């Protein structure tokens, strides 16, 4: 069982538990009108990140295992990125990564404007 | 009659088609499965592997293949299956596995009146176990076996476990060397890909190491040369040669002890929690020679201080040595 | 010449080998023996032995019956492959070779009256768990278990030809180990019940029983010679400081390298062996030796009178105590 | 109807030659590959190279394969891909690979429509990587993988990869416990043989080696018995028994020490970066033996020459110590 | 011309029945053998076996493929062997053999007008070899091979060496690392098995293990250590520090021999030849140390017995160890 | 599309695959060439190495004649099964492999004329037998013998596609060796005679020779380094028995320690590589140390003259004598 916690323009996200099992983490926005969207996947070893297309060069992801946290450094801002984001945790053989259905646990909902 | 057998399993294999599933185009065809583990072989943390031996049984309805007036289960011969349809089940995790073929291949074939198919295998698998060696060897890992189609997707075949939590059997029977199995779970989803999304059956395993051994062989020899380590401060300082023979002999069989453990134990290079604990020691050795230089050098000129730092080192290495193991055990245990 | 060749052409027309013999209508009986060619190594590390024997089974076929000039009828493997046989598998089994050079090393004879008699030649390597805590003063009973893979114990049963004992043969020249000794083997049948039904298994258990004379001089000697070494300290002068500091540290290294070497022998387990037990206690031995010449050089100047009866009391304690353990210690294993 | 569906493929295969590639004689066939990896099983030094699983799928176009009046994309069974052409792709730097074939041999046929043929494997993949040890354990690879056309030139066959920088997912999924994945690139490009000219797919990784380990194991012992060696330097130059006892001591931990460390490494039979620093240190310890010889020497007829090369010697080891690491550090880092 | 050539095999192959023995209902087949020695590659003491590579060559006479008119010996493809009958020869003492098969399979079939049939294979086989090493290293093995029939008797097949002691080859071209063919032997004899009769062929070489490794590295380096023990002897008996460490390290010198001789020589878990001399060295050092401590406890009471004792063990020791030594290589030579 | 499926199928109609071209008529001539990719790692232990190559071969068929719109048929690999192709093998080779991954790694190309071109990619393992003598300052060839395995040289013979120097083709990435320099390749062809007969052999030698680099670092520095240090034993004062006494044991077990260490390196042999001769020597010089403090202190009390001399002599003879050795021994093996 893994807890995520939500903290955080630099968001930042902290994960307890048996972290170990679930290695990757992503990031999620939804919509008020659509779906929810892929953002960005960082591994929290080998520190390889995955970005969506609309979001490249703008947004940021590292982590450290210090304090196990992972951060979603967001720059260059504008006014359509308004969503409710959400971290999730995925298995280590869950599959894909641009899918929510694939990831396990959610975090709370957090609102940037 | 065994005349009348032939024709009737004839009659099935004339124009049946193996490159169809059943119900194509219709609903998706359920695939019940169950394992029976023989055995677990060998647990490997320099590989992250372990092996594993089973039977397999596979189990679902194909129409095409219902039979009538024969009140028997026909257990055919293991060939036949060939000329079947069979689900593209294979192991998601897998780094090699074959089936057994002695005498003849390991497989089983036994059809239904009403069309039902068992499909029997016995397995020998080498599935991937990533493992936390952080706290070895005090860790706790948890090895996990995937089931997935390759081919069909969930508008073709479903996964279920036949017979619920009772599907996997044998489990309570397996003895390792080195771990000890304290509990297994059965999982069933669905696993979406770029293609499309997969049945997914998933079988786990919660090991934990034996740490009793470890006592004797590795944390033992390492305490009791620290410990005779303190036997210099109690000699008196005039002594030079009596001490630093103790004192460099200890480091001398300190070192001995980090270079033979590390063949014994897994040559898989990274900070474990049994590495931190050796060179924890190795400073205290380290440190009881350093601390004779200091009397040795104003003993001649300061009896008196010399002397007190002797009565001192008799108190505070042994007190930081307990408080190093009780900050040590508590992070780790 | 051409008689023969008409006779195997007509015994395959109207034959499927898909149903055993006798299918719905009786049970097939198949008569098992075994000829032993070499026990095998036996791995401590694996936990497996390997064998090669000649695996002969014997079975009738009421649909193979046939008159002729001759009784018996040598076919070849094609045509072996052409009609049923049974499913024979070694359940304990990890990874067998069927021999193939230069040819599959597998005969099949037909008897006028349809009996069927198949040998091949195989080489099995096979599971043999251990408890290795009386290791190296330890026995142990390797199994070997086979049977059908998919008829139940209603269509195939399993015999052996003779009594049981001697169905399973071993050569005079069949034994390729190096550290065991094999005393014999029991040989016995029963059921085992499964999630597909209920099978029928022949058993047979090779009992092997570890030789300890490797061990003794590798490692009990300088064990105890090197405890020995360390309670002679105890007879020189008090004043040789240097002398007697020099004697303690070494031995408590030399302990330590022959306590590494020994371990590596063990194959990697995660439970105290016999081994372990007299190691650990020779190391304290060693090791309480140094301490007790501290407690004496403390007392060297101010109590010389207590120095000296602390030395005298430890050239009798030790050596008694130290025999005392290994009286005890080879009592207890040797006798079990 | 199943008939029906039977019908259309036996339509196919009526008449298909394998022998011939799709669209003979004319412009050449587009062969799109995309890679999802599933792990790097093991990289080894002393053999130079590494292991990979991944998933391998070929996406061409065959207007042979066309059918009508089907609107579904058929996923035939693995075991029709015998009866079609496929590329002759081969992995030019493997040295041993194979296809898995657990339960059935993970393959996969899905064709569509209008006539495109989708083809996936599941291969392990034992590919040769050259490595430059010199600057070892501080050293940075680059592995690759060669994909090649082994019969058709240019002018029949293309590759690219499909979906550009996209094509290959799952690098994520790599676990290294020694190594870290740095960056992975994909190209595309042409190469001249004697026989021909062959189209090119390359996948490359970096990898950094983790240091960690290395720290504990290897530099901090040669340091701590290094420093340990000049406490010889803090003793009386008469207490001969002491300082030759513990300056000989110390070159007999230090050998300890390398001769045990060669056993545990990988044999690479040429010079690296952790060999210079054990060798150094090595000096060092050798060169505090020889002070105290030319102390012991001279120190009955020159007392006051003697006491000046100990307090020397207590500030130029040290020091000349700090710029070897200095120089060394800076040098490979 | 060719279209000759080719009507004559297609009539010897028309109607033969691979099924049947030449002469069937006869006389017995007589199968010639002979064998060229392509190298002996490893003898494993551990697993109790060698590895062999040969050229395998049958000989016999079929009058069913007889042919007239063509003066030439016909050498057909290596793949018309499964279309004729050939013996069904094994190997008795096998563990794991096989045909070469690069660039094709390593094989040969050639007839003859009078219907003589060669067929040649090129075969590496491991063969299980028992071994006494009680005398190790300087025991002499005598490693055999067994050839045999699989389903005949003296009355359908019989063997011989073609050539008599001619027929094995390339014996002499053998460069063993570790061992020196002295002689080998052709045997035929017939066997009884439980199943009936069988032809037998045995070919048995002989190994003379090189002592040149073994003197320098494990008997030389004993010998000096324990002459060195000996040194203690010269030494006044009020040396107490130079003598205990003296003593004391040949003691440790001679166990880190042991320790270290015992992994790199192979894992034979009982008492050999080089057993004995090892520990035989061993209890002379502890005999050394242990007859100073007597020196030591009794000189300060009685002065002249203490040096009695020194100047006889200058004696006793040196002359004890030549009859040791004399006793040993006697037995053992 | 549908002429070259015709012209495919009428050439094998009437095709004898059993029957080499020119049976009864000529000689077939093959055209071999080799372009080497990698050649990979040397194993001292097993005497043997590994070699990735793209393996051609070219011949002419008659019967493979054939005319159309285009000149040459690129045809699969499945073809070449239906054709006589032929059965070249290594002489010397162990165990290789033709890849199948994720086909067959092989071309069959049939020109108008018939002449074929035929090219496979291999990984063979080859027996190299080393003179290790003069280990680790000792060069190899190891060689690459190909040829038929069942025509003659009556029947088949084997040719260099053009000059033998140019045949052979080794790639500039292609050298996967971590101790050895591949210096060059000598190219030539021969006849052997066996028991069958006489076959045309085609030989190519690669010359290896070993670094030195690392056995300077890691064996011959460290035991030169110990045996000047144990002759530093001379110039401490006679009257500290228990320095020197302390000093000369540690050095020889410091040899100890490099001697073992040295020897896991070298491969399993028989005789004494050069690595041995410099052992042993360091190993007498280092316990000849030993023994002569022990003559020094024999004489101090008695003969303080002639302790003296001895223990001055020895400040010359032991740097003198192990310096010559070293002009000998280098001089010996970097000059041949
Ligand atoms: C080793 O590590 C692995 C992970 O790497 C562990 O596997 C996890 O095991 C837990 C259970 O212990 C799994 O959690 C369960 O998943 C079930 C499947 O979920 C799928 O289906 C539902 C719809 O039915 C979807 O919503 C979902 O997205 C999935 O597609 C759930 O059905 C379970 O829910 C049940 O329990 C929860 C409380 O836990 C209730 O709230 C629910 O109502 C319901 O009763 C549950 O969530 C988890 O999915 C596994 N992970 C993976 C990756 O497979 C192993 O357990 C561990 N080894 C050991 C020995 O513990
Ligand atoms: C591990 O090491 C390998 C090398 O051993 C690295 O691989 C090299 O990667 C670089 C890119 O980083 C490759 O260079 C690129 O080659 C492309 C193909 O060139 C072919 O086609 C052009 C015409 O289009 C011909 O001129 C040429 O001869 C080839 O036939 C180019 O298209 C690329 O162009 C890029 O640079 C130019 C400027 O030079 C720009 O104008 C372009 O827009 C573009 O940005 C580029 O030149 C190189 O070929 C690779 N090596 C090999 C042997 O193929 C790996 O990258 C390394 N691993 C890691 C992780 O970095
Ligand atoms: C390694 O070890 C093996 C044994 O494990 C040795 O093999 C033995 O080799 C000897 C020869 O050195 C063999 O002895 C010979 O056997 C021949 C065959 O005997 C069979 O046939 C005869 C009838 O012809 C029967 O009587 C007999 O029972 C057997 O069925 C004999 O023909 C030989 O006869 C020789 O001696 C007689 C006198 O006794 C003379 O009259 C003959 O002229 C002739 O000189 C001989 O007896 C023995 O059989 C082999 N044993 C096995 C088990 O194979 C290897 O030799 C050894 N390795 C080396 C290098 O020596
Ligand atoms: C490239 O090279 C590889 C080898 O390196 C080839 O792989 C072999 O392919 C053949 C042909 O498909 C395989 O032979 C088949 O074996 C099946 C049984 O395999 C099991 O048992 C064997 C031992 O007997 C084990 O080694 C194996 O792991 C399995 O456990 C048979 O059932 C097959 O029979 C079918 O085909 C024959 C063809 O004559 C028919 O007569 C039968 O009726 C039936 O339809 C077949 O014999 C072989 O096993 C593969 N090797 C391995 C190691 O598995 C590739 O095929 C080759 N590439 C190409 C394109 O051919
Ligand atoms: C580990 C050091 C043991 C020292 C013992 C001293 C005993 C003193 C008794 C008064
Ligand atoms: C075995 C070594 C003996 C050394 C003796 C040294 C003194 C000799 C005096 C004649």
């Amino acid at each position: 069982q893994v807890q995520l916690v939500e903290s955080g323009l630099r968001l930042s996200c902290a994960a307890s538990g048996h972290t170990f099992n679930y290695p990757i983490m992503g990031w999620f926005r939804q919509a008020p009108g659509k779906e929810r969207e892929f953002v960005g996947a960082i591994s929290w070893s080998g520190g390889s990140t995955s970005y969506a297309d609309s979001v490249k060069d703008r947004f940021t992801i590292s982590r450290d295992n210090a304090k196990n946290t992972v951060y979603l450094e967001m720059n260059n801002l504008k006014p359509e990125d308004t969503a409710v984001y959400y971290c999730a945790a995925k298995g280590r053989y869950s599959g894909g990564l641009y899918y929510p259905t694939n990831y396990d646990y959610w975090g709370q909902g957090t609102q940037v404007t | 009659n065994m005349s009348f057998v032939k024709e009737t399993v004839d009659k099935l294999l004339k124009g049946y088609d193996i490159r169809l599933r059943p119900d194509f185009g219709g609903p998706p065809v359920c695939v019940g499965m169950n394992i029976d583990i023989a055995s677990i072989d060998m647990v490997s943390e320099v590989n992250m592997d372990y092996t594993l031996t089973m039977y397999f049984q596979q189990y679902w309805r194909d129409k095409r293949l219902a039979y009538s007036g024969i009140p028997l289960n026909l257990t055919l011969d293991n060939r036949v299956a060939d000329q079947l349809w069979v689900p593209d089940t294979y192991f998601l995790n897998d780094k090699k596995s074959f089936v057994h073929g002695v005498t003849v291949k390991n497989r089983m074939i036994r059809l239904h009146p009403d069309g039902t198919v068992l499909y029997g295998l016995r397995i020998t698998t080498t599935a991937a176990c990533m493992m936390d060696l952080r706290r070895y060897p005090l860790d706790e890992q948890n090895c996990t076996l995937e089931i997935e189609s390759y081919g069909y997707t969930t508008d073709d075949i479903e996964f279920y476990w036949r017979g619920g939590d009772k599907a996997v059997t044998g489990v309570e029977r397996i003895e390792l060397p080195q771990f000890s199995i304290v509990e297994h779970r059965l999982v069933s989803r669905n696993v979406v890909f770029a293609t499309g999304a997969y049945p997914r059956l998933s079988l786990s395993f919660r090991l934990k190491r034996n740490i009793g051994y470890f006592i004797l062989q590795t944390y033992m020899p390492s305490i009791l040369i620290t410990i005779l380590s303190w036997v210099s401060f109690w000699i008196n300082y005039d002594a030079s040669a009596a001490r630093v023979a103790l004192g460099i002999t200890t480091v001398l069989t300190m070192t001995t002890i980090n270079t033979h453990l590390r063949e014994t134990l897994p040559k898989i290079p990274y900070v474990k929690a049994i590495d931190m604990y050796l060179m924890g020691c190795f400073v205290f050795v380290f440190l009881a020679l350093l601390e004779y230089a200091f009397v040795n050098y104003i003993f001649f000129s300061q009896p008196a201080r010399a002397a007190a730092i002797d009565r001192w080192s008799r108190i505070v290495f042994p007190f930081t040595f307990s408080l190093f193991n009780l900050v040590y055990w508590l992070y780790y245990v | 010449t051409t008689v023969f060749t008409r006779i195997l052409d007509r015994l395959l027309d109207g034959y499927d080998n898909r149903l055993r013999p006798g299918l719905g209508e009786r049970v097939t009986e198949v008569k098992t023996d075994i000829f032993v060619t070499s026990f095998g190594p036996v791995s401590d590390h694996d936990m497996e032995y390997t064998i090669d024997v000649f695996f002969r089974q014997s079975w009738k076929d009421e649909r193979l019956k046939f008159k002729g000039p001759m009784t018996v009828l040598r076919l070849n493997n094609l045509m072996a492959s052409k009609i049923w046989t049974p499913d024979t598998f070694f359940h304990n089994g990890k990874k067998s070779v069927a021999h193939n050079m230069t040819m599959p090393n597998k005969l099949l004879r037909i008897t006028e009256d349809g009996t069927l008699l198949y040998t091949m030649r195989l080489t099995v390597r096979a599971e043999c768990p251990m408890h290795l805590e009386d290791f190296p003063m330890d026995a142990h009973a390797c199994p070997l278990k086979f049977g059908s893979y998919a008829y139940t114990r209603a269509e195939v049963v399993y015999e052996w030809t003779r009594e049981p004992a001697r169905s399973v043969v071993v050569a005079e020249d069949g034994s390729r180990l190096n550290q065991y000794d094999l005393l014999g083997q029991t040989v016995d049948s029963g059921i085992v019940q499964s999630s597909t039904g209920e099978y029928v298994v022949m058993t047979t258990h090779f009992h092997l029983k570890r030789k300890i004379g490797y061990f003794v001089i590798q490692t009990y000697l300088p064990c105890i010679m090197t405890v020995i070494l360390s309670q002679v300290s105890f007879w020189l002068n008090r004043e040789s400081v240097p002398a007697r500091t020099v004697f303690g540290v070494t031995t408590v290294l030399t302990m330590t390298t022959l306590s590494i070497s020994a371990r590596n022998s063990l194959p990697k387990v995660a439970y105290a062996t016999a081994m372990d037990w007299f190691i650990a206690v020779c190391y304290a031995f060693v090791f309480s030796a140094l301490i007790e010449f501290a407690t004496v050089n403390y007392f060297t100047k101010s109590q010389p009178a207590r120095a000296a009866k602390i030395d005298r009391l430890s050239r009798i304690a030790f050596p008694l105590l130290f025999g005392i353990f290994n009286l005890v210690y080879w009592a207890t294993y040797l006798n079990r």
